[PDB]
């Protein structure tokens, strides 16, 4: 079943974008 | 019946060996003069004051060069942007000293290439073709006019123009890096993607046709002799190459339409070189690429280096060394 | 001290005329194999 | 004298007689066929196929 | 028997189970998803 | 059933809220040279 | 040098006039469709 | 163009005359080399 | 099943209306709780330089490189 | 029947993504080269190896982020996670620069596994394998730059880091120190890349401009069903066009599309031969007849000797910050400046 | 088809052509050798790379006996 | 003496360009 | 000797592939000459 | 000062492979004139 | 360097003597 094919690529991608939005608000 | 109608019938005849056309009336006299002056100026031409400091730079074969180092040198810094023909030079020796033949070759080149482009239109009209091969040729015409015409305009001198040679090209590219930072500019980025992508889809399309050829030869003769010229049968199973690439990546990423496929091969490079040639153009007027030097700092405020700071120290090495005698004042405004 | 244009005289005086005489023999045997009509004419 | 603001680069008076006899020498060829035609004959096409 | 040699054989065992758990899972699923004749 | 153009609209403006958020933090926070 | 200069303006407006009066010579009608 | 020329002929060189012409060139190359190198 | 028939279905957006915010916020909390600086050893903005070490830290040994990075990351 | 036949029939089943036998080498190794790059450019710094910042945690954007090469003290170690350098610790493995070899090694077995993918699909579809042979071009550029170039050099430090601006310094590092543009193998490679982009722009624009009328609509994209046997563009017309514009033209579709394979790929093979010759520092640096003359005659200047003075600026100015391991402390008075710059 | 005296001796070496062992044969014996030779190449590379340290084995220019 | 070789390579290259354009094997249908 | 070989074939090179191979050699001669003369 | 073995490199790098490619064309046209049987086969 | 050319001319001459004796076009009656 193809739920292992997409979500090996999409479950990381949303997790990293949760971090890239947090790094916009980090300052010195 | 008239003499003009019997001349228009010949000059627009497709029955000539090479179609001349009305653009060939100013393609052929221009490009043969750009040629016949280039061969002489590349082989036998005395050294040229390029920096305007009376330090003549040798560029021809008889003055001790080769194919790589020899080059038609751009005109002087003393002239700059002024039009400098032979009759406004008071001798040919004064013409060849100050960078004469660079303006004679380039101006007869850009007229002849912009007429070679319109000539590709004209024959498409007289042959019944849909017309737009000459729009695809606009992309190297945009790039030829960017380094020979537009960049000497915005920098105000033909001496910053591109030297007609091989080692002169890399003198042009490196000095353009230090003064304008082209690699960080997103239009050189959009045309590296144009020719890496262009050479990809070239060798990707050329392999899938050659993969799916139909048996028409024996194993002794050549593969290419299974195509008779002017035949009406299709020479490769296009369903086969669609099912291959439909499994090599996935199904929905494959063009089953061969017309939309052969359009995407013309879109991607040409759009990539239109955008790139308007990178040199917008950097001719000193709107440089990105500059991320000293962009990352700690909380104390000390500069933390990045890869752009290492790239900056390569640009500072070329900036402090290009035209090592021509400068007198702390900032290269030109 | 020898003349360095003599290497070009000898080694082209050998090869250029000797490679010429090879060509007149190869096309001679090709015409004979051309008319003969068997396995090599094509 | 390069940076003079002179029309078409015509420095001397002699260069005019070169220009006028160039456009007119081909104009007179052109009028030998397309001249002396009816200037009052129209069409409702996009393109005319009238005559030679 | 060293630090480097003991850690390498452990990686060789770990390189066996990575091939292993891929292979064991692949045999079992190849039984269920067989093609009708 | 949802119309497909509504799906590409909401996800399409969601990307713009992601991209313009990234061009925001080029001028603020880390890597801004402030 | 003012003798060469005369020779160039002959050659330019010779071919420029062939260009200008080429497309005035009913040039859209020269197609393989009709005439 | 015009028509095909009726004066087309063929050139021949048998295996015998190959070895004459090869040996002719190499022996002239042996003989005249020593003088050219001087 | 076709792909465009999936994302237009409601049952798809029932499941992924919980999983996407529960996974995007976990990517937020992975950064804001200061956890990513300790897994990957990336310096915080406070700790590029220290009070003692005022130069750029470099590794200068083949085999005790783990021990040298135990030195340069304590202070 | 047997156990091998059930596994062979399962992998080759028609499904969404074709797995095959080669997917066991591609899909694990390509997933970790790509994910190792996205992690290394986001989180892992270059503060200890190079003394830079190359992460998104450290303010770098898409352009100035990279997965960076390890230190020169590591030498050519493979930097295994269990190895003598990292010793099982993940955090000290990332700081030494262990992700870079993780990306490069699992990436090199992705390009092996992807080229085997192109032999396997061609055998099942039943076509000639020229995609797998044209893809050998890009294999010869990855291997001879990301692998064979730092092996001939001092360590992995002199390799291209996997980041956008980190490639850009590698372009500049290779001119000042190696004179790479003078090398005839790059010159035969630029002729293939700009020559390959030329051929698809022409063949794109000539097929699309000799199309037949197969419909009444103005859109010509609609008038092509894929399973038709009639050719969709007039080859006789396109030959007659270029025979009069350019003078010489293809009269063979089989030779044309093969020539669109040969030209881009050969530019990647000829340029790959030269970069192996720069691992050994066998560079085309100087024309000695130009250099002996410019030494004896202090008036003879070409464009070629102008490029050497541009390379002294690259060799002196960046090498202080390029190589912090070597500790170049240059005075201000040895750095070659020009007049008033 | 020209019998020579040296051709008569070597003839039983070429007389077989295309006889196979039916089935899978000695293929699983081969793979255990190939798995072993893969491990052998990994080990002698890591000795050479100094990424696998063996006691009283130092990869350096050693005093060969003169 | 050295530049004589470079000139012969250049005009020799322009010869085979001339023969390829005008003496080309003209392709024919049927 | 023995009999005639049934694996005799013929070699072909059309006029097209002549000009490719000539231009291939001269352009490689133009490119690599400057380095060989050094 | 140039290397005097480069004249032998270039002028044999031109002539020897270029005279080779001429020979494959002459015997190609001889086989075509060989089979054709008229006025040139012999 | 000079005598290398003389040796190549001599053994090259002895090659074409070898091929002329053993690979000669054997003359045949009828
Ligand atoms: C084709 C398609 C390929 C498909 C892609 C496949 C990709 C697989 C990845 C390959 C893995 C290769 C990396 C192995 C690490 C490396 O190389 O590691 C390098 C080590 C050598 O180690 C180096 O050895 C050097 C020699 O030192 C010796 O000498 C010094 C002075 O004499 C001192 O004495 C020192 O003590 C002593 O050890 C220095 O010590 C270096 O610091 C040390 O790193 O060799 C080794 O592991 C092995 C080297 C021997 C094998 C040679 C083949 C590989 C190398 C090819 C490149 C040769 C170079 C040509 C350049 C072109
Ligand atoms: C099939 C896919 C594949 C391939 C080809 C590789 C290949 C590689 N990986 Mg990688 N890796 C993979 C999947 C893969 N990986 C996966 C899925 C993960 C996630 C867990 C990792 C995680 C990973 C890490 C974290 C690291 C590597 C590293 C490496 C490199 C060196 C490994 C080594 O020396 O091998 C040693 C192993 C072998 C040679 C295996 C041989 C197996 C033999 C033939 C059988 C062993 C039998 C055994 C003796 C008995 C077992 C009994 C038991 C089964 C009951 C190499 C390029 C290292 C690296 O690149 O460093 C920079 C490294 O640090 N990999
Ligand atoms: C007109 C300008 C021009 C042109 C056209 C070229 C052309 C070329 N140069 Mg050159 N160069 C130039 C100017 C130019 N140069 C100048 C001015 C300099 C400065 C001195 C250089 C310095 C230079 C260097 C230093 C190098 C080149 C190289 C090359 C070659 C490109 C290699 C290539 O195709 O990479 C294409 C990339 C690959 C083939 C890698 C494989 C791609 C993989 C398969 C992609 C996989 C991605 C996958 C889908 C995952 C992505 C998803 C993930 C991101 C999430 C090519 C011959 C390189 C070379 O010679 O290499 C042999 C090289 O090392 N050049
Ligand atoms: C269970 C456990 C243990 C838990 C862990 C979880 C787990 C299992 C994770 C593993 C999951 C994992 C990572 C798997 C995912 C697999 C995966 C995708 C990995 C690869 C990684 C990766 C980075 C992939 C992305 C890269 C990729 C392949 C991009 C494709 C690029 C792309 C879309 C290109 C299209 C370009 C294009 C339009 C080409 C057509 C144009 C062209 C001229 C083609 C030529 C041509 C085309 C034709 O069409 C036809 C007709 C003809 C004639 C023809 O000439
Ligand atoms: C005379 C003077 C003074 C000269 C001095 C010049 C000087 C300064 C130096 C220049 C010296 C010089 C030339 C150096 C070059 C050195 C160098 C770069 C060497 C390259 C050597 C080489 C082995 C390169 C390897 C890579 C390689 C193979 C590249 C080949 C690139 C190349 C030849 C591409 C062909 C491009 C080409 C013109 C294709 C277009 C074809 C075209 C007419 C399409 C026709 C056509 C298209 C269709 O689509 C259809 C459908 C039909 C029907 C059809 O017909
Ligand atoms: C196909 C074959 C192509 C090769 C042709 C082979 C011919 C070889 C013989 C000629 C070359 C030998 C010259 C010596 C080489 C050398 O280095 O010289 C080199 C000399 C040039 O000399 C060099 O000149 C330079 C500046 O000019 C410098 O001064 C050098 O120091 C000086 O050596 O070249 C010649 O002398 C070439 C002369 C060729 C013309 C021959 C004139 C005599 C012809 C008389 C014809 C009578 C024939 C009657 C029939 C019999
Ligand atoms: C469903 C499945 C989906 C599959 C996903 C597949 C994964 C592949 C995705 C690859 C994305 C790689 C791009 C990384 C860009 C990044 O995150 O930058 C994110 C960075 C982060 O932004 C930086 O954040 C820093 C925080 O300290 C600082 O604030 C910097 O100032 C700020 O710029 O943003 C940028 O650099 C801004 C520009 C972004 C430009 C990205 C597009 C560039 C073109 C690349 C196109 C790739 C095509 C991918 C196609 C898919
Ligand atoms: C058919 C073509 C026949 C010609 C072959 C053309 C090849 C030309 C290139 C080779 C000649 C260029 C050499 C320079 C000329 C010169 O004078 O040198 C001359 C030098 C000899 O050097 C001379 O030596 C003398 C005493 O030995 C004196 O010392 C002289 O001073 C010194 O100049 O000759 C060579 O170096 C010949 C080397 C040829 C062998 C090449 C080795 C490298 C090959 C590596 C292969 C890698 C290939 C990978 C694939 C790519
Ligand atoms: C930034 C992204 C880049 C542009 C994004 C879209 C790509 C262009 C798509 C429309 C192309 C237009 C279109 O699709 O025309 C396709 C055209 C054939 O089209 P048809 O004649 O079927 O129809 C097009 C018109 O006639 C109206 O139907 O193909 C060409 O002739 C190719 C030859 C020129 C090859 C070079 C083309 C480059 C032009 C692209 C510049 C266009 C910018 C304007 C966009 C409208
Ligand atoms: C004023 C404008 C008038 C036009 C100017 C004429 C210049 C045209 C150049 C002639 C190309 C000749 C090369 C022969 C090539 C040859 O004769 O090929 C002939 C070949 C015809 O192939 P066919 O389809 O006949 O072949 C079918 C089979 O027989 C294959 O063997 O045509 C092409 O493929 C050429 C297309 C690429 C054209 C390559 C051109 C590369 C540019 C030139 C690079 C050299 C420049 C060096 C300067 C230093
Ligand atoms: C490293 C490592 C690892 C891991 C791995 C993995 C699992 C990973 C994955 C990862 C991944 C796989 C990642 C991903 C990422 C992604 C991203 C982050 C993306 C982004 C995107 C973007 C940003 C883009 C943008 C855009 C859009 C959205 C739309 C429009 C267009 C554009 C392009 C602009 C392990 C564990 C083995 C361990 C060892 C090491
Ligand atoms: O002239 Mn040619 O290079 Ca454009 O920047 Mn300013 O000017 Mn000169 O210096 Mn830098
Ligand atoms: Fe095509």
């Amino acid at each position: 079943f193809r739920w292992l094919a997409i979500h090996g690529l999409a479950i990381p991608t949303v997790f990293f974008l949760g971090g890239i939005t947090a790094m916009q608000f980090i300052q010195r | 019946v008239s003499l003009w109608e019997r001349f228009c019938a010949w000059i627009t005849s497709t029955e000539n060996r090479l179609y001349i056309g009305w653009f060939g009336c100013l393609m052929f006299p221009t490009l043969l003069t750009a040629t016949s002056c280039f061969i002489i100026a590349f082989i036998a031409a005395p050294p040229v004051d390029i920096d305007g400091i009376r330090e003549p730079v040798a560029g021809s074969l008889l003055y001790g060069n080769n194919i790589i180092s020899g080059a038609v040198v751009p005109s002087s810094n003393a002239i700059g942007m002024h039009f400098y023909p032979i009759w406004e030079a008071a001798s040919i020796d004064e013409w060849l000293y100050n960078g004469g033949p660079y303006q004679l070759i380039v101006l007869h080149f850009l007229l002849g290439v912009s007429a070679y482009m319109g000539r590709e239109w004209e024959l498409s009209y007289r042959l019944g073709m849909r017309p737009w091969i000459f729009v695809a040729f606009s992309a190297p015409v945009a790039a030829a006019s960017a380094v020979f015409l537009v960049y000497p305009i915005g920098q105000g001198s033909f001496s910053d123009g591109m030297p007609l040679g091989i080692s002169g090209t890399f003198n042009f590219m490196l000095v353009f890096q230090a003064e304008h930072n082209i690699l960080m500019h997103p239009f050189h980025m959009a045309g590296v993607a144009g020719v890496f992508g262009g050479s990809l889809f070239s060798a990707m399309h050329g392999s899938l046709v050659t993969s799916s050829l139909i048996r028409e030869t024996t194993e002794n003769e050549s593969t290419n002799y299974g195509y008779k010229f002017g035949q009406e049968e299709e020479t490769y199973n296009i369903v086969a190459a669609h099912g291959y690439f439909g499994r090599l990546i996935f199904q929905y990423a494959s063009f089953n339409n061969s017309r939309a496929l052969h359009f995407f091969l013309a879109l991607w490079p040409v759009v990539g070189i239109w955008i790139t040639s308007m990178g040199i153009s917008t950097m001719a007027f000193n709107l440089n690429g990105f500059n991320f030097n000293q962009s990352v700092v700690d909380s104390q405020g000390r500069v933390i280096n990045t890869w752009a700071d290492i790239l900056n120290r390569a640009n500072l090495g070329i900036e402090v060394m290009h035209e090592r005698n021509a400068h007198n004042f702390p900032l290269d405004l030109a | 001290e020898v003349q360095f244009g003599a290497y070009l005289a000898v080694l082209l005086g050998t090869f250029l005329p000797a490679l010429f005489l090879v060509n007149l023999f190869i096309q001679t045997e090709a015409r004979k194999a051309g008319k003969a009509g068997g396995q090599d004419s094509d | 004298t390069e940076g003079t603001n002179e029309w078409f680069g015509v420095d001397d008076l002699r260069l005019l007689a070169v220009l006028f006899l160039g456009h007119w020498a081909i104009l007179s060829l052109w009028l030998g066929s397309y001249g002396d035609s009816n200037e009052d004959e129209d069409f409702f096409g996009e393109i005319d196929y009238s005559a030679r | 028997m060293t630090a480097s040699l003991s850690n390498f054989i452990a990686s060789l065992i770990a390189g066996g189970v990575v091939v292993g758990v891929i292979a064991i899972a692949l045999i079992v699923i190849s039984k269920s998803d067989r093609i009708l004749r | 059933r949802i119309p497909l153009w509504l799906v590409g609209l909401v996800g399409g403006l969601a990307v713009i809220t992601m991209l313009s958020l990234f061009f925001y933090g080029s001028y603020s926070g880390l890597g801004s040279s402030l | 040098m003012l003798t060469l200069k005369i020779l160039v303006y002959t050659t330019v407006i010779f071919f420029v006039s062939l260009f200008i009066f080429g497309f005035l010579s009913s040039d859209p009608s020269r197609n393989p469709n009709r005439k | 163009m015009t028509g095909p020329n009726p004066n087309k002929q063929a050139v021949e060189l048998n295996r015998t005359s190959l070895y004459w012409g090869l040996l002719l060139i190499f022996v002239l190359a042996v003989l005249f080399s020593s003088y050219f190198f001087n | 099943r076709p792909f465009s028939d999936i994302i237009t279905s409601v049952r798809y957006w029932i499941i992924h209306s919980i999983t996407i915010p529960s996974l995007f916020v976990s990517g937020w909390l992975f950064i804001s709780t200061g956890l990513a600086y300790d897994v990957f050893g990336t310096p915080r903005p406070n700790e590029y330089f220290t009070q003692d070490r005022q130069q750029v830290p470099l590794v200068n040994d083949r085999f005790s490189a783990k021990q040298e990075l135990e030195d340069l990351t304590k202070g | 029947r047997g156990l091998f036949d059930l596994v062979d029939d399962w992998l080759k089943k028609d499904r969404f993504v074709f797995v095959g036998w080669s997917g066991l080498l591609l899909f694990p190794t390509a997933y970790l080269a790509a994910g190792g790059w996205m992690t290394g450019t986001t989180f892992v710094t270059s503060w200890y190896t190079h003394g830079l910042a190359s992460s998104y945690l450290e303010g770098c954007n898409f352009l100035t982020a990279a997965v960076s090469t390890p230190a020169n003290s590591v030498g050519h170690s493979l930097l295994l996670l269990w190895g003598p350098e990292a010793q099982g610790d993940f955090t000290r493995w990332c700081q030494i620069g262990g992700l870079w070899t993780f990306v490069a090694l699992h990436g090199a077995f992705g390009l092996i596994g992807f080229c085997l993918r192109q032999f396997e699909i061609a055998r099942l579809v039943g076509i000639r394998p020229y995609n797998a042979i044209a893809f050998s071009g890009p294999i010869a550029v990855f291997v001879s730059v990301f692998l064979l170039y730092p092996l001939g050099q001092a360590s992995w430090f002199f390799a291209p880091s996997f980041g956008v601006a980190a490639i850009f310094r590698f372009l500049l590092f290779l001119q000042g120190f190696h004179n790479w543009t003078l090398n005839p193998f790059h010159m035969m490679g630029v002729a293939g890349i700009l020559g390959g982009a030329l051929l698809c722009a022409i063949h794109g624009a000539t097929v699309e401009n000799t199309l037949f009328e197969d419909g009444d609509a103005a859109n010509t994209f609609r008038a092509f069903t894929p399973t038709q046997s009639e050719e969709t563009y007039s080859m006789v017309t396109a030959n007659r066009f270029w025979s009069q514009i350019f003078g010489v033209a293809f009269s063979n579709k089989r030779w044309l599309h093969f020539f669109m394979l040969f030209v881009p790929v050969t530019g990647l093979w000829t340029s790959s031969i030269g970069i192996v010759g720069l691992a050994l520092n066998l560079r085309a640096y100087d024309f000695v007849s130009q250099e002996l003359r410019a030494a004896e005659d202090p008036e003879f200047e070409t464009f070629y000797t102008k490029n050497h003075l541009l390379d002294e600026g690259i060799r002196a100015w960046m090498a202080a910050q390029d190589q912090p391991h070597e500790n170049f402390v240059f005075p201000e008075e040895v750095l070659p400046r020009g007049n008033a710059l | 088809a020209l019998r020579t005296r040296l051709g008569e001796i070597l003839r039983p070496l070429n007389a077989e052509y295309g006889k196979v062992a039916p089935g899978w044969g000695t293929t699983p014996i081969m793979g255990i050798v190939m798995l072993a030779f893969l491990i052998f190449l990994v080990i002698i590379l890591q000795i050479y790379n100094s990424s696998l340290i063996i006691e009283n084995v130092d990869v350096d220019w050693a005093n060969g006996i003169v | 003496m050295e530049a004589l070789v470079y000139t012969f390579l250049l005009i020799g290259t322009l010869m085979v360009i001339f023969f390829a354009v005008f003496f080309r094997e003209t392709p024919r249908i049927l």
